């Protein structure tokens, strides 16, 4: 079972810059099979990126991902007020669908 | 060896250990194109090409088949047709020195793209605009070669990867690097199946006391059929006969 | 870097016949106490050889360009063996990659890319008088090497490099033939007592190696080296050369096996009749009689044709190129 | 599209409730439906799929034994029961998309419904 | 080839008051690649500004540059006696890079 | 960081020199050097640069031909050969580098050395 621990846990504390949020496994993810999710709160999670850095509908490119491997990146190029949520991961490779702990939870 | 200046090594006239890399395990990525991870590995190969570069680790998803990017249309181009190997593993430890060591450098800019296996040394400054150079650099004249910099405290992102493009053509009629070819045991003293050294037969083994000639593998006898065998695992000479069969 | 040689004479080659010399195993399969016929790329009996003979005895070094047969034999009577290879390229210009020998005491390395070869192609050879050894102090045929189809390295050895003049001591035959690409060559070593002489003596060749060349080759070349005790072009000692070139035709051939294998003796079916009995026969002996041996037919002049040509040409144009169909 | 979830359920503690996920047209056949616990300040943790084509449920370890995953072809509604409310089984239970296919080999969750509390009132 | 002159060649005396000193240059300073130098008598010349204005490691922000085109101001707070240099403008443009004239030289 | 060089010539007119700017651990690789001619009661001239990395040096038309610019990898020192001695090639030479790097502000002097008197004497 590989487990994801994401390292910034309230690195955020009401970001205004740039951020660099990450995820590392036990065993090396493969084939990019990890994704992201936006939680805001009192809402449901919305899909962020899939693959390593393939972005999504509806959500800029400003946010971008930048990991291979232990696939660890969510990079905010220009962060906004409203964008603000708790991001997670998940791990869709021989996990059973497993999350991380969440990283910009207050 | 850098990126610009890629370094060639050309693997002849070898037999080559393909399982035990797999076993090692100490590459980050192992996207194999075209020969795979298989048997297709351990198999007859006519040229060997090794090429090792330097890169930016975000910059490991462009050096694949089909695929544009600075380093892909600048530094080292990729064959749309590529069989062979892309291996990245990190060289933070080895690769990264305090203050960040400024050796291994990068084309930003560029004329045109590069062919398949184009090596450009040039050191020629791009010109930008339409005051030409000269040998002076100034607006707009840009140095080609950049320094990536790679620094100790940074993202992997922006950490070293160490590559090893390993192209192998499929053709394999020169067959100058093969693979093991999973060579077993002796079972003599019972009918089997027997191949050695490209010929399949049926018969039973036994001790022959034949001296071959060093260049011969096989011996026929009258009549045009196998009679005795060398085995080259171990220089062997053996007897075949056939195992017992009759009416009833 | 390429220099040509210089003041060499040149003189007409000698006619000499050779006979049950140039035979070599036709497959690497074994065959003990077996008569076996086969046919096979083979030197025929009593065959001309080109004779080119270096004797320092102007000094008259004889290594000319020759045609290669599909198959060709090189027997060399030399004591020293003062030849180092030979050049099995079409072109010599680097146009295409090209198989080189090249004997040195240092090392011995055989190539397969291309070169720019000297048009005459010689190995030079120095020696001091306050020291002696004998080392190639002369690369003329290594020039540029652009991109490489296929490398080739073969292991260091070590020989003399020292001219001798006087009988041969050993003789040294070569069997050179190219097929799909892949090039065979077939070395041995006999002992010969001959000052000039081609012994009357059978010889069967192994294979002493396979190389695949990888392009279309027509013409093949011989490197001769000197030995020197100015500059070098001018003046030089030839010592004792005598190598013999003969081409290989496809024949019939019938070869004895002894117990160990080698070829005890063989015999050429095509060139008499009653060479040709035997291998019928399958038999080095014939038994007295008369025996059918093979079907003998006249082959023709030219061509007739008897059917007469209209002087109208045809209209397919009318019909192919026509308005309406 | 569009995947409303079914009220909060007021279950007192051991008694058996069963969720409503609502599927938009053409939502069922294409894509399977995945379901995650979110339990109250704490993290994702995914309980298992639904392929409605085939009614194939595969469910984590942890969850194995303890739920019950139902969906309906015909009215494309998707369903989860719960065996019993145990303590710890309070939370806010999610359905989303899934992709179970070979040529999209990403499994992510495209589309999350508004969420159903279960707790032991209200 | 690029051609400069700077125009306040010479001031005799220290009055203390802020001067300008400027450079003006044939064919207009593209993308403002011009520096200024700090040349003490019997010393090297130190760099003191480059681009336009950027200031530089272990010089005073006093010194300020305010240029566009042909640039051609550098500027001090206050003249200090000991600080009283002359002062040169090199274009690093692709011209042969050829410096002023000087425009404090007693 | 420090560029000492030479200090002064004493060359007869018509006789060759070299000068010996000394870069620091770190400098030659990353900067290049470049030479600046600053004739006595003048002003300053650029004579050129000096890329060691990979040994490419290239001159202004006035200086072509009349001097030679050589940069030693190991030892990390700069030299600069005068051709001979003219007798206007008095001058007090500088030593000072700057970055090819475009992505970081550079081709300016940024640091500079002592100084080469070069003279018909001492
Ligand atoms: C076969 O392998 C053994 C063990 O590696 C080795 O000692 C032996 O020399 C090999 N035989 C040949 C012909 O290479
Ligand atoms: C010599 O070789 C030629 C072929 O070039 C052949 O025609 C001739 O019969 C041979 N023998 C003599 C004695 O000329
Ligand atoms: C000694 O031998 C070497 C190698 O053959 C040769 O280069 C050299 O000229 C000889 N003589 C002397 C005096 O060293
Ligand atoms: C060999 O490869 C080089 C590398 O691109 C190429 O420039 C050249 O044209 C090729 N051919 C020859 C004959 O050198
Ligand atoms: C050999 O000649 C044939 C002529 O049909 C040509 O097609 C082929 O490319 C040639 N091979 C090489 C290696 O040049
Ligand atoms: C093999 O050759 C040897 C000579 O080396 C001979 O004595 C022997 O009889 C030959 N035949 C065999 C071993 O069958």
């Amino acid at each position: 079972e590989i487990v994801l621990t994401q390292s910034p846990g309230t690195l955020s504390l009401s970001p205004g810059e740039r951020a660099t949020l990450s995820c590392r496994a036990s065993q090396s993810v493969s084939g990019s099979y990890l994704a992201w999710y936006q939680q805001k709160p009192g809402q449901a999670p919305s899909l962020l990126i899939y693959g390593a850095s393939s972005r999504a509908t509806g959500i800029p490119d400003r946010f971008s991902g930048s990991g291979s491997g232990t696939d660890f990146t969510l990079t905010i190029s220009r962060l906004e007020p409203e964008d603000f949520a708790v991001y997670y991961c998940q791990q869709y490779v021989n996990s059973p669908r497993t999350f991380g702990q969440g990283t910009k939870l207050e | 060896a850098s990126v610009y200046a890629w370094n060639r090594k050309r693997i002849s006239n070898c037999v080559a250990d393909y399982s035990v890399l797999y076993n090692s395990a100490s590459f980050s990525t192992f996207k194999c194109y075209g020969v795979s991870p298989t048997k297709l590995n351990d198999l007859c190969f006519t040229n060997v090409y090794a090429d090792s570069f330097v890169i930016r680790g975000d910059e490991v998803r462009q050096i694949a088949p089909g695929q544009t990017g600075k380093i892909a249309d600048y530094n080292y181009k990729l064959p749309d047709d590529f069989t062979g190997c892309v291996i990245a593993w990190n060289s933070n430890n080895l690769d990264s020195k305090v203050g960040g060591n400024y050796n291994y450098l990068y084309r930003l800019f560029r004329k045109s793209n590069l062919k398949p296996f184009e090596r450009d040394i040039s050191t020629e400054i791009y010109q930008a605009g339409s005051t030409p150079c000269n040998g002076v650099e100034g607006f707009n004249c840009y140095f080609p070669l950049q320094s990536y910099g790679f620094q100790p405290t940074n993202g992997v992102g922006y950490q070293p990867y160490r590559v090893v493009v390993l192209s192998f053509e499929l053709l394999h009629a020169p067959a100058t690097v093969c693979g093991p070819k999973k060579s077993t045991n002796l079972v003599k003293n019972k009918c089997v199946n027997f191949n050695f050294n490209g010929l399949t037969g049926t018969g039973v083994l036994t001790e022959s006391n034949k001296k071959f000639l060093p260049f011969q593998q096989f011996g026929r006898d009258i009549a045009d059929t196998t009679d005795a065998v060398r085995d080259p695992q171990t220089l062997e000479i053996l007897d075949i006969t056939p195992c017992s069969f009759g009416g009833v | 870097q390429c220099v040509n040689l210089t003041t060499r004479t040149q003189l007409p080659p000698a006619y000499t016949n050779s006979f049950t010399r140039g035979v070599y195993y036709p497959d690497k399969v074994f065959r003990s106490s077996v008569l076996h016929s086969t046919q096979d790329l083979f030197l025929p009996f009593f065959s001309n050889v080109t004779w080119f003979h270096a004797i320092h005895v102007t000094k008259r070094f004889d290594n000319p360009v020759l045609p290669f047969n599909d198959g060709v034999y090189f027997a060399s009577t030399e004591k020293s063996n003062i030849i180092r290879g030979w050049i099995f390229g079409t072109t010599l210009d680097s146009k295409t990659q090209s198989l080189l020998i090249v004997n040195n005491a240092t090392n011995v390395v055989i190539k397969v890319c291309e070169f720019q070869f000297c048009n005459d192609p010689f190995l030079g050879v120095y020696y001091h008088k306050n020291n002696k050894s004998w080392m190639e102090s002369e690369f003329r045929v290594y020039s540029s090497a652009n991109n490489c189809t296929f490398e080739y390295v073969s292991q260091p050895f070590l020989m003399d490099l020292e001219g001798k003049q006087g009988n041969f001591k050993n003789l040294r035959e070569f069997v050179f033939k190219n097929i799909d690409g892949y090039f065979k060559i077939y070395s041995k070593h006999t002992p010969i007592n001959l000052v000039r002489d081609l012994p009357q003596g059978f010889s069967a060749l192994e294979p002493l190696v396979d190389l695949p060349i990888g392009i279309n080759i027509t013409r093949f070349q011989t490197l001769l080296a000197l030995h020197r005790s100015g500059d070098s072009s001018s003046g030089w000692t030839a010592g004792a050369a005598a190598y013999y070139v003969g081409y290989l035709q496809p024949r019939t051939f019938l070869l004895k096996y002894n117990e160990n294998g080698t070829i005890t003796d063989a015999v050429d079916c095509a060139l008499d009749p009653l060479s040709e009995t035997k291998c019928t026969l399958k038999s080095f002996t014939v038994e007295k009689g008369i025996y059918q041996t093979s079907n003998f037919r006249v082959q023709p002049t030219e061509s007739i044709v008897r059917f007469p040509n209209i002087a109208n040409l045809c209209p397919f144009g009318e019909v192919f190129n026509a308005t309406r169909f | 599209v569009q995947l409303v979830q079914s009220g909060a359920e007021v279950k007192k503690p051991g008694s058996s409730v069963k969720v409503s996920c609502k599927a938009s047209g053409g939502t069922f056949n294409t894509y399977a439906i995945n379901w995650v616990r979110q339990a109250p300040g704490q993290g994702l943790e995914w309980m298992g799929r639904i392929i409605p084509m085939f009614g194939i449920a595969n469910y984590a370890q942890k969850f194995q034994g303890t739920v019950t995953f139902t969906a309906d072809k015909s009215t494309s509604t998707a369903y989860m029961e719960l065996s019993s409310l145990r303590y710890e089984d309070t939370a806010v239970y999610y359905c989303a998309r899934s992709a179970y296919y070979s040529e999209s080999s990403g499994y992510y969750l495209d589309y999350w419904g508004q969420g159903t509390l279960v707790t032991v009132s209200s």
